[PDB]
């Protein structure tokens, strides 16, 4: 009730934590060649505003 | 570091050379001795003591190449220390002479349990 | 080691080079012959110290620990042949060669001359163990247990490399333990916590605390043919000894934060043996005994100042021989009844009388009956941590209470009768079944005569 | 930019509890505009409007963490014993994380938002306390 | 026989469309075992010029 | 002078939202060939007042590849319409 | 068709030599211009309508990634007019330089260049030819090296393995599983490039070897992970033992030689009092190993060889230079005291 | 009977003797080129 | 048939052997009608190497020397065991059709292999297209299921991509289903009582299913009578020889055609039909199960080591 629960709850949470976020990065990369390039432009502008990159 | 784009330059003459019966040169080609046995094992030979003419010339390959490779490895450390010791020899202000003090000077911590 | 590794690699092109079924007798013949040569140059003298040859050996001078590593390849081949002999000879030649390939790296380990030679050999294992876990088991929960055996051992051991390379270019070079005469102390800071903590935590993942023991009843429960790497995995757990090499020096003055490792591993000791008396899987019964009185060394290393190193060394090879044989008692008596359920094996002690002594003289070493190698080990630990604080006799005394009721519960389940079933279970414990069950107690009670061989520096 | 940190790490140091949490909601407020938002917005094309609001809508949800994240520190910096400490600034971790715990309901997120944020909270001010430098040169 | 559990379901749970392990989502396809030519639609009714009373 | 700001403002005929989007992909390949003459001119204004005497062969060679480049890219854009009849960049089958 | 297939294939490596043999930014423009001209036929050969709709997604990604480079040249043409390949004399140029060239090597931004091409090209045969295009711009970052902003080259590289790692646990198609962990092995080498830019090439020469030997193993039938089951008991059981050895080597385990780079590359990353930078990445490539374990749990445990089909005949493909690849890609960890004094 | 190709069987036996004698002459020279230089 | 790139740049194999002697011909027929009464009789005059129809032992009839190994290792559904047509079984009666299709495909993959190597015409008995005619009365008689019918229907669009069609394809003189007496009077003790649902249905399935290849550009030469017997023997000998070049091809579809210039119809079929292990390379089975086409992992996964004695018969040292 403890040795198989609250030691097994915290670290095999990490198995179910990364695979929750390994699904948001193939199923939101679903094609959309229109939407590759709208997202390259956000990356190219945010390098101008953010930090050291022009300095 | 001068005399650019050589495999190994002219000035490597005064290095020993790395003569044979060194265990690396035994080991270089020992993996080739293992590799020729694999070369039969991929193809359903089914020998594992197959044609020796394929099982030879792997030994000849690695040992010759690995010898001719190691002549610049011992060069590059020899040219490494050669430039460090010169910069040690000039600029004594960056290299002081420390004082020799025995254990009559130090009062260390002292932490017993 | 001048050449102990050099004959034991020559064992490897002998097995495949052999004939048919002679491959069992050819390997076990020559493997016993190293046990003279292992003893031979070693056990020399002896007063500061035996640096052995070169950058490859400090001879395992004050901690012998290595003769026991060389019994086992001529102990496991006679054990593994029970249910292995249905596969192909091409895979039967494999399972002997990787087992020798596990003994090769352990031989350059424990001696190792360095701290960075240690790690690359500390991690040179876990590849030939994992092959014995995944292939050659029983029904499933092998594969997740093959992954729980990783990712604890490997997640912890990578911050060693960050700290050991950090020492190698900070203070001289770590390459020798005898260039460790110049040691600057390590004070109380906010970076020197982590230098202590990352260098220590990768050893805790093998010899477990009460936390992070979650992989230990996974690999031992679901386990190869007849304890065949389970005998190896009990040595490998106590082959994480290197905290004795590190923490004696190399941040010597940090006891300030020992306390979350003391109380976690001193209260966990009194509980993780208590949590096993309701086990129903027999091989998981032993698997928690191996948690408890292994974790007594963790409060015996961090508490320094010997009369503990007298005992903390003797406890590493106390159940090196005991917990090996208990797995061999359970790798046998499973070939006949095909379950590891402890309920089912009743009606015994009439059918197999000759092995009744093998149950008791196993379980009489946990009761530990003071003239053995066991209560010469605990009673130095008891008289050590008494001098830390007097109150620690309570928890460690109740440790002695519950394991008395614990060991007999495995004995007394066989003293019943009428057997109700079982037209099988005929085999009257053949000549092999007693031979590999012997050579355990035969050195175990022998060394109790002059156990000055089993001592640290100290 | 880096000068925001040169007005964050320089002047207050525990005291002046309004300008501490006025500047420390600028940084965490700015990251709500970030790539996460960018990505989702682009991904769903939203609509002519309402859609836009909804998209940002969650960016507004995000804002709020850096509002309390000085405030939990600068209250508890002076009231106890008047340094700034690793145990001082630890307190801003959990309840600072619990904004993400309060919304998008807890019992599986919120305490895990509490626990791990408290780990990464104290190490930051511990960083300059030992003089840690991430992107360095010889 | 006895040795372990090499069951059938370990092939279909690894059954290759997208390896759903953290949710069922908008899966791609059952991708083609041969080389990839589903969309064969290339045809036109050619031009119908009358060179008549021109 | 201001003859460089216009034209460095005119280099933003890439602008990436209109470098692959939206459909009728010929509209996107248009500004790929029209991104030249913002490089062919921006080089030619610099080599010519500052008498380099030799680097002015480089604006001649700047066209010769980008013509052959875009001609290759226009070959494939027939092949997307040879299989369909419409280019329509919201064609997507091979996911990522 | 046969002779002209060499002349196309020959000029691919002739395009990348001029990238290396150059003292002049105009010639490095021509160098990997014509590579983007002479890859497009190799994409085609069997004319399938995914391949035509894949090279065109390949094409314009490497037209713009070309085109920003010539923009970066003409900026520092205005500033001091020297055209030798060296430091770029302008932070508005070098910023536009590095994150233009980050598309051809594709880093973690400029994302789907890597999976969307390599998946579903019916030429899975090779497509080992995508090791030249990882080799040409690395030969450009060896010179530009003492002029960068030191934040952008790390932020593209810290994101590199954190998102090249997560991306492929959700996969079956083993071309994508090779396409992923190809951004990750571009993450380890450009995290180091500001600090001692040699002991970067050590990681690259290892990466050519271990990846080239992975595709040659794959050229019996293998398409999908379920097809990676059905050749242990059918084709050759020695293939199953070999395909175990390279993966466990490419994960970085210290009994093999994919642990050769890291072991050396942390000798350089600390020694520069940067400790929190490697401890993030060294623990990040750990779930880059859960590709490989759970891939080795397919072939090496006899997982369901059903649908009885006998290959009663021998194999005659061309496994060229295969007998010497897993003898320098596994067993070299003892035999390299100085590979970094030959390559240095 | 035996039936090899009988063409290259010996080229492997002829390349090594070309390689080794080229190696040893390069080695027995360079063993003296140390003292000839030093 | 090409041998690598190096031989191919010196002498090509598209057309210097096929001097109109391609003439790739097959038959369709019905049971006991077009077996060898007409098919095997015409090898000469036209020089046509006959190939047999089918059987379990075709893989045993290659790779050697050469004697057929028994039905244990090639475990199929056993010609003259499936005549019990087990509508309720373990089973499986579909597992015959997998090995029926793969023994079919290797004949046609050696067919094209033989032509460009030599230049001879080849008569086949039943091509790869005949296998679906059985499935019509395999379906309506209750000894098959669906989700097995679709499987080879999915293989058919996968494995058949490069196959140039046959040329003067003969539907043999077939009766009005007099086969009920032909299956009895000609012996055949296990080919037995099973009624018109297997007789009439495949006969209706020769007409409406085989018609598109019969309406493909290669002209057919169809008979429907008792037999040839010197009435359709010479008439399908002489006037098919006039239909070999003259009345021969319309869209031409098979010529080793206009890419015969060391191009994709010259080598890239004659290099992908050599070494016939890449020809049944997509003959890999189901996703996982299919509930009929299976083999267990270690029993009968242990029926492989019995068929793997030394794994290659003879090769010795020193070579
Ligand atoms: C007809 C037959 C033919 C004729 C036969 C010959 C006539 C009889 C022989 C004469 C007597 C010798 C017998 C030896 C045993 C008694 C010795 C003795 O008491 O004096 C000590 C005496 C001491 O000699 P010392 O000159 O006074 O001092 C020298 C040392 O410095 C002293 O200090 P230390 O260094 O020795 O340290 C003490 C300690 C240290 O020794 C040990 O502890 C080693 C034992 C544990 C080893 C653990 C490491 C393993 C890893 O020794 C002991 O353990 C004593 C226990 C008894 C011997 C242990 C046997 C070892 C097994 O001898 C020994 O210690 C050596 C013992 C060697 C054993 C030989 C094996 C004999 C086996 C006979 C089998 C007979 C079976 C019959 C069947 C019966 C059926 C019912
Ligand atoms: C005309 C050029 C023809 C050769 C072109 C070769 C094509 C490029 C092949 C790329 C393979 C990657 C290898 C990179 C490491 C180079 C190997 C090496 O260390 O030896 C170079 C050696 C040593 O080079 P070096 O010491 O003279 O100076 C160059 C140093 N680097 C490479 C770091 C810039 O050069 C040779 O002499 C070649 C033999
Ligand atoms: C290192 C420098 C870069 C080398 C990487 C490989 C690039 C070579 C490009 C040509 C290779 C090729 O396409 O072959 C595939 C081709 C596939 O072509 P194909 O068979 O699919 O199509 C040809 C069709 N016919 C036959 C009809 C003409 O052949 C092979 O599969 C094997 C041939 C060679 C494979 C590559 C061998 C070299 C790779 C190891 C390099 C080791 C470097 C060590 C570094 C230290
Ligand atoms: C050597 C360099 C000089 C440049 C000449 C370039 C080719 C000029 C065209 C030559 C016309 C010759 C016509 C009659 C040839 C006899 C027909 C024949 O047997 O085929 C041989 C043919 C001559 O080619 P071909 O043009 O006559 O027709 C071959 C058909 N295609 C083009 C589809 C391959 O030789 C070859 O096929 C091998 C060469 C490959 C293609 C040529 C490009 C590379 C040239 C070699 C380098
Ligand atoms: C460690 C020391 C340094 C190692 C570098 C040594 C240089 C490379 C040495 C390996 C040479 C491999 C070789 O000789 O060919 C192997 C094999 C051909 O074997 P063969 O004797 O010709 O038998 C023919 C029977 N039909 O090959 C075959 O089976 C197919 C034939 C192709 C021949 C191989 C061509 C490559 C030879 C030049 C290698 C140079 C590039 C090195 C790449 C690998 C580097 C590790
Ligand atoms: C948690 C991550 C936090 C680690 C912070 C890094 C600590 C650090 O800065 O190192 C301190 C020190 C060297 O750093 P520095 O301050 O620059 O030394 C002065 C140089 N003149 O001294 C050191 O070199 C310490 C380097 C080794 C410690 C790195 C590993 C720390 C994390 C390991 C925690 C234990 C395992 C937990 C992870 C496993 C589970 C995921
Ligand atoms: C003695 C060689 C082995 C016995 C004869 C060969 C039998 C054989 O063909 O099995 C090869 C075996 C591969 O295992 P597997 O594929 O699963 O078995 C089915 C084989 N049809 O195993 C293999 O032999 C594959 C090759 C492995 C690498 C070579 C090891 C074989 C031992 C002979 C070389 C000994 C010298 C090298 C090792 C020295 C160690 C110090």
């Amino acid at each position: 009730l403890l040795d198989l629960i609250w030691l097994e709850a915290i670290l095999p949470k990490t198995i179910s934590l990364a695979q929750m976020k390994a699904s948001t990065l193939v199923t939101n990369q679903k094609g959309l060649i229109k939407l590759y390039f709208l997202s390259f432009l956000i990356t190219i502008l945010i390098s101008m505003i953010l930090f050291n990159f022009h300095e | 570091g001068r005399a650019t784009f050589q495999f190994l330059p002219d000035e490597a003459r005064s290095l020993p050379p790395p003569k044979l019966t060194d265990p690396r040169l035994a080991f270089v080609g020992f993996l080739g001795y293992c590799s020729g046995l694999i070369d039969n094992a991929i193809r359903r030979r089914p020998v594992l003591l197959a044609g020796l003419h394929r099982q030879l010339l792997y030994i000849t390959s690695f040992v010759f190449v690995g010898y001719y490779l190691l002549k610049r490895q011992d060069y590059m450390y020899a040219v490494r220390d050669h430039d460090m010791f010169s910069y040690i020899k000039s600029h004594p202000e960056d290299f002081p002479e420390k004082d020799k003090k025995t254990y009559g000077e130090v009062f260390e911590e002292f932490h017993p349990v | 080691m001048l050449k102990y590794i050099i004959p034991t690699i020559m064992l490897m092109p002998l097995t495949w080079l052999s004939k048919n079924n002679m491959i069992w007798v050819n390997s076990t013949a020559h493997s016993l012959l190293i046990s003279f040569t292992s003893l031979l140059l070693m056990n020399q003298f002896g007063d500061n110290s035996l640096n052995f040859s070169l950058l490859f050996f400090s001879d395992s001078l004050s901690t012998p620990l290595l003769i026991l590593t060389m019994w086992l390849l001529p102990l496991m081949l006679m054990a593994s042949q029970h249910h292995l002999s249905k596969e192909n000879l091409t895979r039967k030649k494999l399972f002997i060669t990787m087992l020798i390939s596990l003994q090769l790296f352990l031989i350059m380990t424990f001696t190792a001359m360095e701290l960075i030679l240690f790690y690359i050999l500390f991690e040179a294992t876990l590849v030939p163990t994992l092959i014995i876990i995944t292939r050659w088991g029983n029904q499933t929960e092998r594969l997740n247990a093959g992954l729980y055996f990783l990712f604890y051992t490997l997640a912890g051991s990578l911050p060693l490399l960050v700290a050991l390379i950090y020492i190698q270019n900070t203070v001289g070079s770590l390459n020798f333990l005898m260039l460790q005469y110049w040691v600057q102390p390590v004070h109380n800071s906010w970076s020197n916590v982590f230098m202590w903590l990352a260098c220590m935590m990768a050893f805790m993942v093998k010899m477990p605390l009460y936390g992070l023991h979650l992989w230990l009843p996974k690999a031992h429960v679901e386990a190869p043919i007849a304890g065949s790497m389970v005998l190896a995995a009990v040595l490998l757990k106590l082959g994480g000894y290197g905290m004795l090499r590190i923490t004696l020096i190399l941040n010597p003055m940090t006891d300030f934060m020992a306390y979350p490792f003391i109380m976690l591993s001193l209260w966990g000791m009194i509980m993780t043996s208590s949590i096993c008396l309701r086990q129903t899987d027999l091989k998981s019964l032993i698997a928690y005994s191996s948690v408890s009185h292994m974790a007594l060394v963790i409060v015996a290393i961090l508490i320094q100042t010997p009369w503990s190193y007298m005992g903390a060394t003797a406890l590493m090879i106390a159940h090196g021989l005991t917990s090996s044989m208990l797995f061999c008692l359970a790798n046998s008596n499973y070939e006949r009844i095909h379950s590891r359920t402890m309920i089912l094996a009743r009606g015994l002690q009439t059918l197999l009388p000759l092995m009744a002594t093998w149950w008791l003289l196993a379980s009489l070493t946990n009761l530990a009956l003071p003239p053995t190698i066991n209560l010469i080990g605990e009673l130095f630990v008891v008289m050590s941590t008494f001098s830390w604080s007097n109150i620690t006799i309570i928890l460690m005394g109740v440790n002695m209470v519950i394991t008395a009721l614990y060991s007999l519960y495995m004995l007394i389940m066989t003293q019943r009768g009428k057997y109700t079933y079982h037209i099988n279970n005929i085999s009257p414990s053949f000549t092999r079944e007693n031979a590999l069950m012997s050579l355990h107690i035969l050195p175990l009670l022998l060394l109790t005569l002059n156990p000055k061989i089993i001592l640290g520096p100290l | 930019a880096k000068t925001v940190l040169r007005q964050y790490w320089d002047i207050p140091e525990g005291t002046e509890c309004h300008r501490k949490t006025y500047a420390t909601t600028s940084i965490g407020g700015a990251a709500g505009l970030v790539v996460s938002a960018y990505s989702v917005a682009l991904k769903t094309p939203t609509s002519f409007l309402e859609g836009v609001a909804r998209t940002g809508r969650y960016t507004f949800t995000a804002a709020a963490i850096g509002a309390i994240f000085g405030l939990t520190s600068c209250i508890s910096a002076q009231v106890r014993e008047k340094p700034d400490d690793p145990l001082n600034y630890l307190i801003g971790g959990c309840a600072g994380g619990l904004i993400l715990g309060a919304r998008t309901r807890s019992y599986g997120i919120g305490a895990a938002a509490c626990a791990y944020m408290g780990l990464t909270a104290a190490l930051v001010k511990m960083g300059q306390l030992e003089g840690w430098q991430v992107f360095a040169e010889p | 026989a006895r040795q372990w559990q090499p069951d059938v379901e370990w092939a279909e749970q690894y059954g290759g469309a997208v390896m759903y392990p953290t949710k069922e989502t908008a899966h791609w396809k059952p991708p083609p075992w041969n080389d990839v030519d589903p969309p064969k639609d290339t045809l036109v009714s050619n031009l119908t010029l009358n060179f008549g009373p021109q | 002078s201001m003859v460089y700001m216009n034209i460095m403002m005119a280099f933003t005929v890439s602008l990436v939202g209109l470098l692959m989007y939206r459909s009728h992909l010929m509209s996107s390949l248009l500004c790929l060939e029209g991104m030249m003459l913002s490089l062919f001119v921006m080089a030619a204004l610099t080599i010519l007042n500052s008498h380099f005497t030799l680097a002015s062969m480089m604006p001649i060679i700047l066209l010769v590849f980008a013509a052959c480049e875009a001609a290759l890219g226009l070959s494939l854009l027939v092949m997307v319409s040879n299989t369909y009849g419409t280019d329509y960049v919201q064609n997507l089958n091979l996911l990522q | 068709n046969p002779i002209i297939f060499i002349i196309i294939l020959l000029t691919i490596m002739l395009g990348t030599i001029i990238v290396m043999i150059s003292s002049h930014w105009l010639l490095v423009w021509i160098g990997f211009e014509m590579n983007m001209l002479a890859i497009i036929p190799i994409m085609m050969k069997n004319h399938n309508p995914r391949a035509t709709e894949a090279s065109t997604k390949y094409f314009l990604t490497q037209s713009t990634a070309s085109m920003l480079l010539m923009m970066a040249v003409i900026i520092n043409l205005m500033f001091s007019g020297q055209w030798t390949v060296m430091k770029l004399f302008n932070p508005m140029a070098s910023m536009l330089m590095t994150m233009a060239l980050a598309m051809k090597l594709g880093m973690a931004p400029f994302h789907f260049w890597v999976p969307e091409v390599t998946q579903g090209i019916p030429l899975s045969s090779g497509l080992i030819l995508l090791t030249w295009q990882k080799l040409a711009p690395m030969s450009v970052l060896y010179q530009i090296f003492p002029s960068i902003n030191l934040n952008l080259i790390l932020t593209l590289s810290v994101l590199s393995i954190l998102i090249g790692g997560w991306g492929g646990l959700n996969q079956t198609q083993l071309r994508k599983i090779m396409a992923y962990s190809s951004i990750a092995h571009m993450g380890w080498m450009t995290a180091v490039l500001p600090y001692n830019p040699t002991m970067t090439l050590l990681n690259l020469i290892i990466y050519i070897i271990m990846t080239s030997t992975m595709f040659t193993m794959f050229m019996a039938n293998s398409t999908t992970t379920t097809l990676s089951l059905s050749h242990t008991w059918n084709k050759t059981p020695i293939m199953t033992v070999l395909i175990l050895a390279t993966l466990l080597s490419m994960g970085g385990l210290p009994p093999l030689s994919g642990f050769m780079p890291k072991w050396m590359i942390i000798q350089e990353m600390t020694k520069n009092n940067s400790i929190i930078l490697p401890t993030f990445m060294a623990i990040t490539a750990l779930l880059n190993l859960y590709f490989y374990m759970r891939l080795t749990y397919s072939t090496t445990l006899t997982m369901f060889p059903s649908t009885n089909n006998m290959k009663m005949k021998w194999q005659f493909p061309l496994m060229k230079k295969m007998t010497f690849l897993p003898t320098m890609v596994v067993l070299s960890t003892m035999m390299l005291p100085l590979t970094p004094m030959l390559s240095v | 009977h035996g039936s090899p190709n009988w063409l290259k069987v010996g080229l492997t036996l002829g390349t090594s003797v070309f390689l080794w004698i080229y190696l040893i002459k390069q080695h027995n020279e360079d063993v003296l080129e140390y003292k000839r230089r030093n | 048939l090409q041998y690598g790139p190096l031989a191919y740049i010196l002498g090509e194999k598209a057309t210097k052997k096929m001097t109109e002697k391609s003439k790739l011909i097959t038959v369709d027929g019905n049971i006991c009608s077009g077996k060898s009464k007409l098919a095997k009789e015409i090898a000469e005059k036209l020089g046509l190497k006959h190939f047999p129809e089918a059987g379990i032992h075709y893989v045993d009839s290659t790779t050697g020397d050469g004697k057929p190994l028994p039905v244990q290792f090639s475990g199929n559904c056993s010609l003259e065991k499936f005549y019990d047509d087990p509508k309720s079984n373990d089973g499986n009666s579909y597992r015959l059709q997998a090995w029926l299709y793969a023994s079919r495909l290797l004949q046609y993959a050696d067919a094209l292999e033989h032509l460009l190597s030599t230049g001879q015409g080849v008569v086949l008995e039943r091509s790869i297209y005949s296998d679906f005619v059985f499935l019509e009365a395999m379906y309506r008689q209750g000894f098959i299921r669906k989700q097995c019918v679709d499987h080879y229907n999915q293989v058919k669009k996968v494995t058949i991509c490069e196959y140039l069609p046959p040329h003067v394809v003969v539907y043999v003189d077939v009766p009005v289903p007099e086969v009920q007496s032909r299956i009895q009077k000609k012996g055949n003790p296990h080919e037995m009582k099973i009624t018109s649902a297997y007789l009439q249905d495949i006969e209706n399935a020769y007409k409406g299913t085989f018609l598109p290849e019969m309406s493909e550009k290669c002209e057919v030469l169809q008979y429907s009578a008792w037999e040839a017997q010197d009435a359709e023997k010479v008439v399908e000998d002489i006037e098919y020889l006039k239909y070999d070049k003259g009345p021969w091809l319309d869209q031409n579809d098979r010529n080793l055609h206009k890419l015969r210039m060391l191009v994709q119809d010259k080598l890239e079929v004659l290099n992908y039909t050599s070494i016939p292990v890449f020809l049944p390379e997509v003959t890999v089975g189901a996703h996982q199960s299919d509930q009929v086409f299976q083999e267990f992992t270690e029993l009968p996964g242990r029926k492989y080591r019995a068929g793997y004695n030394e794994d290659v018969g003879d090769k010795w040292i020193w070579l």
